[PDB]
DNA sequence: GTATGCCTATAGTTATTGTGGCC
RNA sequence: GAGGCCACAAUAACUAUAGGCAUA
C-alpha cells in the first residue's frame, strides 16, 4: 500500500479561500456527473460546512492560489536526458501509466485545503463540496510525489531484474533491453503485472506503440535518434517576431545538423523592438540563411553512446566569433553536434574563444556521458602554447591532437619584447570633450615629425586608438610606439580578430604588413618626455 | 543533542549541484551505502526540498567531500557567536607544525532532529537518466562549521591528560584538523605526533620559513630611456602601497622627445631617489594591522613558467602577508596547490580562511578543482582579471 | 580633496521572446 | 479565473567586485 508523503504548506501561509463563480447550467451537469463518478471510486469525498477553504473550478480544478501556499520539493525533472547519452538496444517499449495520481493518496492532514465547490444552478441555494484523497493534477506537488512512489515500486523489479533498463518520464515507462523481442515481451508483462498490484495501468501488448518513439522532440529508434522535421518559411517580409522563431528552430537544429550559424541573424534582434516590427535582413544574414536552409535539406541523425569506445569532439571554425563541433566515437557516425559563438562582443582571439568551445564541450560531456572527450583541433600545439604561457589566466585542457582542416587558427601578429635599435619612436596621445564629443588624436616623433587631427563624434578611448592608428600609418616596417592609454595598449596584446569596430581591426591590418612593432605604455601627466610634447598638442582646443 | 537554528529569517541551502563524471558518482554510491548501513545518513523524500553540493576527492581510495560553503554561513551566529573555538597567537611562532585529520570523531556524535534536513545532499546520475539519490546526516557532518564547535566540549576533556603532560605545545583545531605547534626538533616533534595519535586512536610545515619578501629593483649599469620609462610606470603604480616613494627625480630625465634606446645618465639628484625607493622596498610596510572583523581577501598572479604570486590583505593595497610559489603539471594543479597552501597559512596565522580571488575562468575551475583538492574545507572564492601592472610589480620579490 | 560621471571586465540576478515538451 | 512548469537559446534590464577614463 503506497504511503503518503507528508506535505505542509510554506510557513505562515494559511489554505485558499476563493470564491466560486456561477456557472452555466450545461456546465454543472457535467460537474456533477464526473464527481460522483470520483467520489464512486473513492477520489474524493464529500464535505461540509466544517472545512473554511475552497479552490474554484477549471485539469478539473485550478490550483493556483493552493501552489503558491505549498511548501517547496526537490523538483525531480532536473533535466532532460539527451538522446546522445543512451546506449543501443535490442528491444524496447513505452509504457504509460493512466490512472498514475488517482493511485497515489494524499497525506491526510493535507486533503481540507483541496476543497471546491459545484455552485448551484439557481445559485439562491448551496452546492456541493468535495476534496481530494489523491494526488490531485495541477497541484505543485504532484510530479515530485508520483515520481517518489513509482521509484520505490520498481525498486524490486530492477533488483530482480539487473539487465533491464527502465526509465521513468512523469506519467511514461521507457524499458530497454537486449533480450531478444519475445523475452522482451515477456519482461514486459511481469512489468505490467507488478505496476498493477498497486493499481496502475498499463497497455497491453496490442496496444503498445512501436519504435520510433516520439519524444521531447526527438524520434527514437532502437539503434538510432533524430530530431522530427525542421520546416523553416520563406518570407520575404519579415517581422522580429519572425526572427524570434528562426533562431529558435535554427538552434533546436543544431544538435544534430552540423555546421548551423545563427550569429547574423542574432545581430538584428539587439535593441529593442516591438514584436510587428517589419525589419529588413541584412543581405550577410541573407547568405547565413541560405547557408541554413540548404544545410536542412540533407537527412541526419545520431547515434547512441558506446561506452567501451572513446569519445572524440572535432572543432571548426566557422568565422566571425562561430565555431561549430561534432562528437563521435566511430568516424563519420556522430553522437551529436553544436554551435558555440562568443556575443558578448568582448574582443577576444580566436585562440581565447577556441579554448572556450573546449570548455563548454567538456561541460557537455560530463552531463551526457560522465566522462571528458579527446579533441581534434584547428590550432597548431606550439601556437597554443605560445598563446596560453604569455596569458594571464590560467587553463586546462584534456587531451587534444592538432587537425588539419582550414581555417587554421594562428596569432596574426607578434609585438616585440624589446625597443627596436633604429626604429623611429613615436609618442602617442588622444583626447576628447565630454560636452561636445569632439577631440583630436596625434603624435610626435624623435625624428622631429608631427601631426595632428581632429576627430568628431568621439569619446577619450576612441581618440587613443585613432592615435595608434596614425603612428602606424604614417612609419616605416620598424616602430617604437609609446601610449599613455593602458586602454589601447591592452586590446593590442590581446589581439581580437573578430570585432565590432572597424577602427581596431584596421589597425590589427596595419600591425600585420609591419615587420616589428614594438609598443610601450607610460602613466599620464608626470612630466615624461615626449608624451608631455604630444598631449600638449592633442589637449589644445579639447581642454 | 545541542539544539541548532538558523538566523530567524533565513532559508535552508538550496545550492544546485555541479555535474559528475562516472567515475566519481560511482565512487559515491558506494561510500554513502556504507554510511547509510552505519546510520549516519538516511534517504529522504521530496518533501525536503534543500541541497548542498557533494564532490569526490582522492586525498592520498576515494572520499566524499560535502561543500558547506552556504549552509556554514546561514548558521555562522551558532558556530562563531555561541560555541566559537579561541585562536591561540603562539601557533604562528612554533619552529613547526603538523596537521592531522580527525574526521572520523563526528560520525559518533548525533545530529539534532528539527535540524538534518537542512543538511541534504543529492548524488546525481549521467545524462539525468535517473532522479537522484538524496541522503541528508543523521551525525555531525564533516565539514559544517557547527560540527566542532558542538564537539568542542568534548575535545577539551579529551585532550587535558595530554595538554597536562606537555603545556608548552599549543594545539589547535580548524574543523577536522588539529594543529600541533610546536619548538622541538625534527626528531623530537615526530616522536610526539605518533604518540598523539595513540593518545587518540584510543578513543609538515614550518610557520618561522614564511616570510614577507622585498621587492628589488634592477641594478643597471646604462639605464635606457625606456628602462627609466618602465621603472617609473612600476613605481608611480606601488606609491599606492609604499607612499613614500617618488618618481619626481626620474621623469626630471625624460625631457623631450628621446628616441626608446638613448642612453640617460643618471644626475645625482635620480641616484638619490632610486637609492632610497630601493630602501623603502628592502625594509617592511607600515600601518598595515590584522583586524578581526574584516573578510581577509588571497589574490593570486600567474607569473609563468609554473610560477605565481600570491598576497593576502584585508583593504586595497595593504598586504598581511606576501609571497611566491612556484612548481607533469598544469595550471590548475598548481593553482589547487596555492589556494590550498595559502588557505593554511592564512588558518595558522588568523584562524580564518580567505576570499580567495582566481584569476581563471569560473567554468573550467568548476570543471577541474575536484581533481586534485584533498582538504576537508573548500574556501570562498570568485573569478578576477589581473591588471597588468600587479603582475608586473610583484614579479620582483626575492626568493627564500 | 573627495566626489561624481562614463566605459570595460569577472560574476551574480529578474523579466521578455523563441525552439522542444508537459500538464 | 488577465496558464502555469522544464531545458536550452536570444534580447532587455539591474547588483557586486576590480580596472580604466573624464570632470569638478
Ligand atoms: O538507455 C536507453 N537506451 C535506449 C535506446 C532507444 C530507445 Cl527508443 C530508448 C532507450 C532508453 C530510454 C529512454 C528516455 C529517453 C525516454 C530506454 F529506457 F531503454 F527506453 O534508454
Ligand atoms: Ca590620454
Amino acid at each position: 500500500p503506497i504511503e503518503t508523503v507528508p506535505v505542509k504548506l510554506k510557513p505562515g501561509m494559511d489554505g485558499p479561500k476563493v470564491k466560486q463563480w456561477p456557472l452555466t447550467e450545461e456546465k454543472i451537469k457535467a460537474l456533477v456527473e464526473i464527481c460522483t463518478e470520483m467520489e464512486k471510486e473513492g477520489k474524493i469525498s464529500k464535505i461540509g460546512p466544517e472545512n473554511p477553504y475552497n479552490t474554484p473550478v477549471f485539469k478539473l480544478v485550478d490550483f493556483r492560489e493552493l501552489n503558491k501556499k505549498t511548501q517547496d520539493f526537490w523538483e525531480v525533472q532536473l533535466g532532460i536526458p539527451h538522446p546522445a547519452g543512451l546506449k543501443k538496444k535490442k528491444s524496447v517499449t513505452v509504457l504509460d501509466v493512466g490512472d498514475a495520481y488517482f493511485s497515489v493518496p494524499l497525506d491526510e492532514d493535507f486533503r481540507k485545503y483541496t476543497a471546491f465547490t459545484i455552485p448551484s444552478i439557481n445559485n439562491e441555494t448551496p452546492g456541493i463540496r468535495y476534496q481530494y484523497n489523491v494526488l490531485p493534477q495541477g497541484w505543485k506537488g504532484s510530479p515530485a510525489i508520483f515520481q517518489s512512489s513509482m521509484t520505490k515500486i520498481l525498486e524490486p523489479f530492477r533488483k530482480q531484474n539487473p539487465d533491464i533498463v527502465i526509465y521513468q518520464y512523469m506519467d511514461d515507462l521507457y524499458v530497454g533491453s537486449d533480450l531478444e523481442i519475445g523475452q522482451h515481451r515477456t519482461k514486459i508483462e511481469e512489468l505490467r503485472q507488478h505496476l498493477l498490484r498497486w493499481g496502475l495501468t498499463t497497455p497491453d501488448k496490442k496496444h503498445q506503440k512501436e519504435p520510433p518513439f516520439l519524444w521531447m522532440g526527438y524520434e527514437l529508434h532502437p539503434d538510432k535518434w533524430t530530431v522530427q522535421p525542421i520546416v523553416l518559411p520563406e518570407k520575404d517580409s519579415w517581422t522580429v517576431n519572425d526572427i524570434q522563431k528562426l533562431v529558435g528552430k535554427l538552434n533546436w537544429a543544431s544538435q544534430i545538423y552540423p555546421g548551423i550559424k545563427v550569429r547574423q541573424l542574432c545581430k538584428l534582434l539587439r535593441g529593442t523592438k516591438a514584436l510587428t516590427e517589419v525589419i529588413p535582413l541584412t543581405e550577410e544574414a541573407e547568405l547565413e540563411l541560405a547557408e541554413n536552409r540548404e544545410i536542412l535539406k540533407e537527412p541526419v541523425h545520431g547515434v547512441y553512446y558506446d561506452p567501451s569506445k572513446d569519445l572524440i569532439a572535432e572543432i571548426q571554425k566557422q568565422g566571425q566569433g562561430q565555431w561549430t563541433y561534432q562528437i563521435y566515437q566511430e568516424p563519420f557516425k556522430n553522437l551529436k553536434t553544436g554551435k558555440y559563438a562568443r556575443m558578448r562582443g568582448a574582443h577576444t582571439n580566436d585562440v581565447k574563444q577556441l579554448t572556450e568551445a573546449v570548455q563548454k564541450i567538456t561541460t557537455e560531456s560530463i552531463v551526457i556521458w560522465g566522462k571528458t572527450p579527446k579533441f581534434k583541433l584547428p590550432i597548431q600545439k606550439e601556437t597554443w602554447e605560445t598563446w596560453w604561457t604569455e596569458y594571464w589566466q590560467a587553463t586546462w585542457v584534456p587531451e587534444w591532437e592538432f587537425v588539419n582542416t582550414p581555417p587554421l587558427v594562428k596569432l596574426w601578429y607578434q609585438l616585440e619584447k624589446e625597443p627596436i635599435v633604429g626604429a623611429e619612436t613615436f609618442y602617442v596621445d588622444g583626447a576628447a570633450s565630454r560636452e561636445t564629443k569632439l577631440g583630436k588624436a596625434g603624435y610626435v616623433t624623435n625624428k622631429g615629425r608631427q601631426k595632428v587631427v581632429t576627430l568628431t563624434d568621439t569619446t577619450n578611448q576612441k581618440t587613443e586608438l585613432q592615435a595608434i592608428h596614425l603612428a602606424l600609418q604614417d612609419s616605416g616596417l620598424e616602430v617604437n610606439i609609446v601610449t599613455d592609454s593602458q586602454y589601447a595598449l591592452g586590446i593590442i596584446q590581446a589581439q581580437p580578430d573578430q570585432s565590432e569596430s572597424e577602427l581596431v581591426n584596421q589597425i590589427i591590418e596595419q600591425l600585420i604588413k609591419k615587420e616589428k612593432v614594438y609598443l610601450a605604455w607610460v602613466p599620464a601627466h608626470k612630466g615624461i618626455g615626449g608624451n608631455e610634447q604630444v598631449d600638449k598638442l592633442v589637449s589644445a582646443g579639447i581642454r | 543533542t545541542v539544539p541548532v537554528k538558523l538566523k530567524p529569517g533565513m532559508d535552508g541551502p538550496k545550492v544546485k549541484q555541479w555535474p559528475l563524471t562516472e567515475e566519481k558518482i560511482k565512487a559515491l554510491v558506494e561510500i554513502c551505502t556504507e554510511m547509510e548501513k552505519e546510520g549516519k545518513i538516511s534517504k529522504i523524500g521530496p518533501e525536503n526540498p534543500y541541497n548542498t553540493p557533494v564532490f569526490a576527492i582522492k586525498k592520498k581510495k576515494w572520499r566524499k567531500l560535502v561543500d558547506f560553503r552556504e549552509l556554514n554561513k546561514k548558521t555562522q551566529d551558532f558556530w562563531e557567536v555561541q560555541l566559537g573555538i579561541p585562536h591561540p597567537a603562539g601557533l604562528k611562532k612554533k619552529k613547526s607544525v603538523t596537521v592531522l585529520d580527525v574526521g572520523d570523531a563526528y560520525f559518533s556524535v548525533p545530529l539534532d532532529e528539527d535540524f538534518r534536513k537542512y543538511t541534504a545532499f543529492t548524488i546525481p546520475s549521467i545524462n539525468n537518466e535517473t532522479p537522484g539519490i538524496r541522503y541528508q546526516y543523521n551525525v555531525l557532518p564533516q565539514g559544517w562549521k557547527g560540527s566542532p564547535a558542538i564537539f568542542q566540549s568534548s575535545m577539551t576533556k579529551i585532550l587535558e591528560p595530554f595538554r597536562k603532560q606537555n603545556p608548552d605545545i599549543v594545539i589547535y583545531q580548524y574543523m577536522d584538523d588539529l594543529y600541533v605547534g610546536s619548538d622541538l626538533e625534527i626528531g623530537q616533534h615526530r616522536t610526539k605526533i605518533e604518540e598523539l595519535r595513540q593518545h587518540l586512536l584510543r578513543w609538515e610545515l614550518h610557520p618561522d620559513k614564511w616570510t614577507v619578501q622585498p621587492i628589488v629593483l634592477p641594478e643597471k649599469d646604462s639605464w635606457t630611456v625606456n628602462d627609466i620609462q618602465k621603472l617609473v610606470g612600476k613605481l608611480n603604480w606601488a606609491s599606492q602601497i609604499y607612499p613614500g616613494i617618488k618618481v619626481r627625480q626620474l621623469c626630471k630625465l625624460l625631457r623631450g622627445t628621446k628616441a626608446l634606446t638613448e642612453v640617460i645618465p643618471l644626475t645625482e639628484e635620480a641616484e638619490l631617489e632610486l637609492a632610497e625607493n630601493r630602501e623603502i622596498l628592502k625594509e617592511p610596510v607600515h600601518g598595515v594591522y590584522y583586524d578581526p572583523s574584516k573578510d581577509l581577501i588571497a589574490e593570486i598572479q600567474k607569473q609563468g613558467q609554473g610560477q605565481w604570486t600570491y598576497q593576502i590583505y584585508q583593504e586595497p593595497f595593504k598586504n598581511l602577508k606576501t609571497g611566491k610559489y612556484a612548481r607533469h603539471t598544469n595550471d590548475v594543479k598548481q593553482l589547487t596547490e596555492a589556494v590550498q597552501k595559502i588557505t593554511t597559512e592564512s588558518i595558522v596565522i588568523w584562524g580564518k580562511t580567505p576570499k580567495f580571488k582566481l584569476p581563471i575562468q569560473k567554468e573550467t575551475w568548476e570543471t577541474w578543482w575536484t581533481e586534485y583538492w584533498q582538504a576537508t574545507w573548500v574556501p570562498e572564492w570568485e573569478f578576477v582579471n589581473t591588471p597588468p601592472l600587479v603582475k608586473l610589480w610583484y614579479q620582483l620579490e626575492k626568493e627564500p
